[PDB]
RNA sequence: AUUCAUAAUAACUUUUCGAAUCGCAUGGCCGCUGGCGAUGGUUCAUUCAAAUUUCUGCCCUAUCAACUUUCGAUGGUAGGAUAGUGGCCUACCAUGGUUUCAACGGGUAACGGGGAAUAAGGGUUCGAUUCCGGAGAGGGAGCCUGAGAAACGGCUACCACAUCCAAGGAAGGCAGCAGGCGCGCAAAUUACCCAAUCCUAAUUCAGGGAGGUAGUGACAAUAAAUAACGAUACAGGUUGUAUUGGAAUGAGUACAAUGUAAAUACCUUAACGAGGAACAAUUGGAGGGCAAGUCUGGUGCCAGCAGCCG
RNA sequence: AUCUGGUUGAUCCUGCCAGUAGUCAUAUGCUUGUCUCAAAGAUUAAGCCAUGCAUGUCUAAGUAUAAGCAAAUACAGUGAAACUGCGAAUGGCUCAUUAAAUCAGUUAUCGUUUAUUUGAUAGUUACAUGGUAUAACUGUGGUAAUUCUAGA
């Protein structure tokens, strides 16, 4: 038969179930940030979680060390492209220091807000998922994804929307037709 | 799964007072002879002789279960259809 | 071994036929209309009749059927049919909905005198048609519906098919029916002729079906109440040697 | 508004008397392009006769407004009849559909003629003899 | 199994021919040849998933039975017969010459050469022996059974062959200070030169290679491949030479230079 | 490293091989001579392979401590047989071989490995199943053809099942694909096609249930709708609670084009498609362990609840 | 790299029971709108199987008088049947048996066979021989019946 198709699972859950100070914690994130769930705390728990193994078991390894520089650079290169690290920070031992607020600091949703153009996270969400948002010439409609520093230049609406340019939409359209008619008397 | 062959009674065990009600029970597989418990109060009027029930273990391993001597099964389904369904009322059990 | 013992009493053509009742659930239907789609499957057109019950051989299973068709007029002649089959074939309209205080109460009682075994069919799927994903709409929701009564129950077959309608025959054919513990501890036989003699004798003949007959026994006719056998023979005689017992209510 | 056609990746194949390349089409307020539009203005970009060009394998971008394919220009109409498949030789119209029985009736028919031994002019004779 | 095997299923075929997992459950399996199956290149994996010039198996069948491709100077028809290391394939429409040699890598690269180059390949000595009346014999790696060597020829020397008439018109010892190619093993693709050779009886001579950056590593002699003097290759080279680099120093180049 | 490669001498042999074959072209010299190919053939080398073989490595059991040698067990000499080594087999001879560093016997709901789950580290449990190796085609035995088989979509016999019949006879092997019965807690369509991947043949063309396409499918996995924003009234340090107004959009339907072997669906798009936005989210809980009720009605140690304490 | 409830009048221990989290681990219940991707009669019975299909093959180049078709007096296009040659020992399915056996890594053939591919290689012994030969075909037949086959 044909090669099988790999997949992984990409979020892990807490271990004790009740514990009421995370709970409270993690509420505050959700209405900070306008999620719709826990699971998507918990898909970022699990991101970082790899990131710090990958970075402890590199600063085993003696300085200078081939491996060490070598993977311990891109590692550090790639967060400073998304905005998480800081281009002041650049060195490993700032890598173990990071925390969940800073990934959450980037999703579109939450940029899409601080620019303009939306008046709450929760109007965020909203505008994004009906297709009026374009990064560059690309329309994105997925609110996590995770705005590079090259691409904060290039959000605008999309050409193909109203408040981007286009013709009304389906409602407003209706309506100016329905009092022409009547005022067609 | 089995055949149910008569319906029990079991006193519970003390200090708590109560007749629990259960059946004896045929595995198709094997002719074991089984008694099991009854969930959910009156459905007892659900299950009669010669029916097939579908049964489960009632969760501690082989062990007995709180007041009641010697019972270690439980009915899930009976006649294809679940008692829990039955219970809330969502669908309805054919005789035969 | 036991179980070629148990299907030995179908096995052939000496062998009983199993009884199909046919219930169409609403006027609409015409139950005869069902009943010509099945035997299209049957690869035989000398099979294929101002009459209700039909005595039928399929040779492609080797397999013998009798048909009932109850009148629909008479609910509790509905009741009845459906008392003495193996199988009762439920027929489901697509166009027209199923009526509350007829339809349902029949599917409704008949679940509490008790079943043999059941199948779901529709017939006229067609009649909707804009497109075939229109019709499985209709379809999806007919099975919700059926399945609520009985949950065993997964699918329901469409006879505009041909692979469907052969689904159905040979499910009719090849598979035993539940028992009814009520019925079968009992002796019963459907009548095949009837036929009085000179003060009264009635003669039957016909297949027994229950646990079986005994001469010194009573037996009992549903609109008629209790009567007396004198003979049993079988197509050796059996005369009712009287040391018996008789038709009296007390002591 | 104007759609604009772009190739790219050209490569020339003597080998079967062809150029290739990818194409490459923008066309905003508009659902796409069909193919029978872009072979004709391929066939005067590239100074060829309309039926040496072929076409395929379009999908358009999420979002709108882009689509990208396949291009085939071949040396003349008679090469491309003779490289080209059968299958595209049909949607343009160069070629007819073949009536062939269905799959399982050919197989069905073969199994049959295997059962006789000959011609079978004879035992035809024979039967009607009986 | 009862006998001879026809299929080769992919995932088991040769990691360096680069074929992607999900296109398909087979992979073209190389018939009888000059060269061992796990170290040939197919004739259908270069035209289609090297140059491009084919989309189909079907379509690379309907160049060879042209006739247009031709291999060490012969007209070759079978879609799966097994080219090699040192070959010469020449496509004559188009008017190109390819030599099969390996990148530093260990894959087959893609390297032209001149229409001179393209008359001669080398080959390596791997017996030599008496054959019937009397008359010696040389065995090539690419089993060429050549009449009458000269009698200075010994094994793991090389020869340049003439690829009409298939005669022989020159060969160099194998000695220090020789330029080699390593064919096989780690260090597939290197060049360098010998520094000096182990002996060991009964078991496999070690061979110690020095490159122009004055690395050093060892192989088994058995994957050794002599190919000029020090500085004088007798065939062009591929590009970057045979010089082996670490993942940082290529990192650097390409965004540093390439990449500016 | 050889009684190697190879050469020589005397013979043997029921006497191996050493072209009575096919396509295209029609040149040279005064009826002779000539080109490019196909198919066969002896031996050597090569390639795709096969057979045998060295070293080290395996789960539970002593309520298995001695085992093998009649009827090959360990070794020697000669022969037979084999493609070939060898107790592989035969004749004669010797009396050996394994073991508390666990032999031999018994069990496995035991095909081996690459691997999988859970992990601070060290570990424990699993691997019928997409790749590699082995074995089998109801159970045992035997054999023909062939480079290759102890073949089962080849044959022969016996054992167990079982089909047709004019009762004389004849025929059989789904642990291939789809489908049926039985079993059971437990598993899909008697569909379309050689377009892709590759394989076989005298072959570019024929064939391929190998393979691909669609149907069924809450096994497992990824992304992600079920509403956003004003005004008014009231309260409050720009945030709550309720009367009212325009905007935005896909679920769905659909002209068309694209996709495809032909289709379905995805991506794109004219028209249509929200005010209880009825275009109505569930599944388990509220004494403790363990987030969350001194609320209100009923009932009678009963019906019931309860993993545990109750 | 984490624990909590239960033996007493009350306390500190030993010790187990219950709770807690996962599973490319199966089954089952209730509920179910969208996109991508995807396992699937192994477990019990290596149990039994109706029907259809899964293996054939021709080039300029072995054999043509079809009484086939289509239009250079031996033949010459296309082409059924049949002879000849090659293939059917690959693929696909399953896990019953099997505990130094299979298998893994590592070796050997100076211990042997090898269709096919590729490269080499036979001056040494009639202007072209038989039927001790036949299929397809023509024609006469047997049997309830099979991919039965006889005589000329």
């Amino acid at each position: 038969p044909r090669a099988p198709r790999t997949y992984s699972k990409t979020y892990s859950t807490p271990k004790r179930p009740y514990e009421s100070s995370r709970l409270d914690a993690e509420l505050k994130l959700a209405g900070e940030f306008g999620l719709k769930n826990k699971k998507e705390i918990y898909r970022i728990s699990f991101q970082l979680s790899k990131i710090r193994r990958a970075a402890r078991d590199l600063l085993t390894r003696d300085e200078k060390d081939p491996k060490r520089l070598f993977e311990g650079n891109a590692l550090i290169r790639r967060l400073v492209r998304v905005g998480v690290l800081s281009e002041d920070k650049k060195k490993l031992d700032y890598v173990l220091a990071l925390k969940v607020e800073d990934f959450l600091e980037r999703r579109l949703q939450t940029q899409v807000y601080k620019l303009g153009l939306a008046k709450s996270v929760h109007h965020a969400r909203v505008l994004i998922t009906q297709r009026h948002i374009a990064v560059g010439k690309q329309i994105v409609n997925i609110p996590s994804f995770m705005v590079r520093l090259d691409s904060e230049k290039h959000i605008d609406f999309a050409p193909t929307s109203p408040f981007g340019g286009a013709r009304p939409g389906r409602v407003a359209r209706r309506n100016a037709a329905r009092k022409a008619e009547a005022s067609g008397e | 799964k089995g055949i149910v062959l008569e319906k029990l009674g079991i006193e519970s065990k003390q200090p708590n007072s109560a007749i629990r009600k259960c059946v004896r029970v045929q595995l198709i597989k094997n002719g074991k002879k089984v008694t099991a418990f009854v969930p959910n109060d009156g459905c007892l009027n659900f299950v009669d002789e010669n029916d097939e029930v579908l049964l489960a273990g009632f969760g501690r391993k082989g062990k007995a279960k709180g007041d009641i001597p010697g019972v270690r099964f439980k009915v899930v389904k009976v006649s294809g259809v679940s008692l829990l369904a039955l219970w809330k009322e969502k669908k309805e059990k054919p005789r035969s | 071994l036991d179980s070629i013992e148990n299907r030995k009493l179908f096995e052939g053509k000496n062998g009983a036929a199993k009884i199909i009742t046919i219930v169409p659930l609403v006027n609409d239907l015409d139950p005869l209309d069902i009943l010509y789609k099945l035997l299209k499957c049957a690869d035989d057109e000398g099979i294929m009749d101002s009459k209700r019950i039909f005595n039928v051989h399929i040779k492609k299973f080797k397999s013998n059927l009798k048909i009932i068709i109850p009148d629909m007029t008479n609910f509790l002649n509905i009741l009845d049919c459906a008392k003495v089959a193996d199988f009762v074939v439920f027929g489901l309209s697509g166009v027209q909905e199923v009526d509350e205080e007829f339809g349902e109460q029949i599917i409704r009682a008949l679940e509490l005198q008790g079943i043999a075994s059941y199948i779901g069919v529709i017939s006229n799927l067609s009649a909707v048609h804009e497109k075939e994903k229109f019709q499985l709409d209709v379809k999806q929701s007919l099975e919700s519906y059926f399945k609520h009564f009985f949950p065993s129950e997964e699918r329901v077959y469409n006879l505009e098919k041909n692979s469907d309608a052969l689904n159905v025959l040979r499910t009719l054919c090849q598979r035993l029916p539940r028992s009814i513990n009520w019925r079968d501890n009992r002796g019963y036989v459907v009548a095949d002729f009837v036929d009085f003699v000179e003060s009264g004798d009635l003669v039957i003949e016909g297949t027994v079906r229950g646990i079986g007959f005994n001469a010194n026994r009573l037996v009992h006719i549903p609109d008629f109440g209790d009567f007396q056998l004198n003979k049993i023979e079988k197509i050796t005689v059996f005369e009712s040697n009287m040391n018996r017992d008789t038709l009296d209510e007390y002591a | 508004d104007a759609v604009t056609i772009r190739t790219r990746k050209v490569i020339s194949n003597p080998l079967l008397a062809r150029k290739q390349f990818v194409v490459d089409v923008l066309h905003p307020n508009r659902a796409n392009v069909s193919k029978d539009e872009l072979r004709e203005k391929l066939a005067e970009v590239y100074k060829a006769e309309k039926d040496a060009v072929s076409v395929f394998g379009f999908r358009t971008q999420f979002g709108g407004g882009k689509s990208v394919g396949f291009g085939l220009v071949y040396n003349s109409v008679a090469e491309a009849k003779k490289f080209e498949p059968t299958y595209r030789l049909v949607r343009y119209g160069l070629a007819e559909k073949v009536e062939k029985a269905s799959r399982q009736q050919r197989k069905q028919k073969k199994n049959r003629d295997k059962k006789i031994f000959g011609t079978g002019k004879r035992l035809a004779k024979k039967v009607a003899r009986r | 199994a009862r006998g001879p095997k026809k299929h080769l299923k992919r995932l088991a075929a040769p990691h360096h021919w680069l074929l992607d997992k999900l296109s398909g459950c087979y992979a073209p399996r190389p018939s009888a040849g000059p060269h061992k199956l796990r170290e040939s290149l197919p004739l259908i994996v270069f035209l289609r998933n090297r140059l491009k010039y084919a989309l189909n198996g079907r379509e690379v069948k309907a160049i060879l039975m042209q006739r247009h491709v031709k291999v060490d100077g012969k007209v070759r028809t079978d879609t799966t017969y097994p080219a090699g290391f040192m070959d010469v394939i020449t496509l004559d429409a188009t008017n190109e010459n390819f030599r099969l040699v390996y990148d530093v890598k260990g894959r087959f690269a893609v390297h032209r050469i001149t229409d001179e180059e393209a008359s001669y390949k080398l080959g390596k000595v791997k017996k030599v022996q008496l054959g019937k009346k009397g008359v010696p014999y040389v065995v090539t790696h690419d089993g060429r059974t050549i009449r009458y060597p000269d009698p200075n020829i010994k094994v793991n020397d090389t020869v340049k062959i003439d690829l009409a008439s298939g005669k022989i018109t020159d060969f160099i010892k194998f000695d220090a200070g020789k330029l080699v190619y390593v064919t096989g093993g780690r260090n597939l693709g290197r060049i360098g030169t010998i520094v000096h050779k182990e002996r060991h009886d009964g078991g496999f001579d070690l061979v110690h290679i020095k490159d122009s950056l004055d690395n050093t590593f060892v192989t088994r002699l058995n994957n050794v491949f002599v190919i000029g003097e020090q500085g004088k290759p007798y065939i062009s080279l591929p590009k970057g030479k045979g010089i082996k680099l670490s993942i940082a120093e290529e990192r650097d180049r390409r965004r540093a230079q390439q990449g500016l």
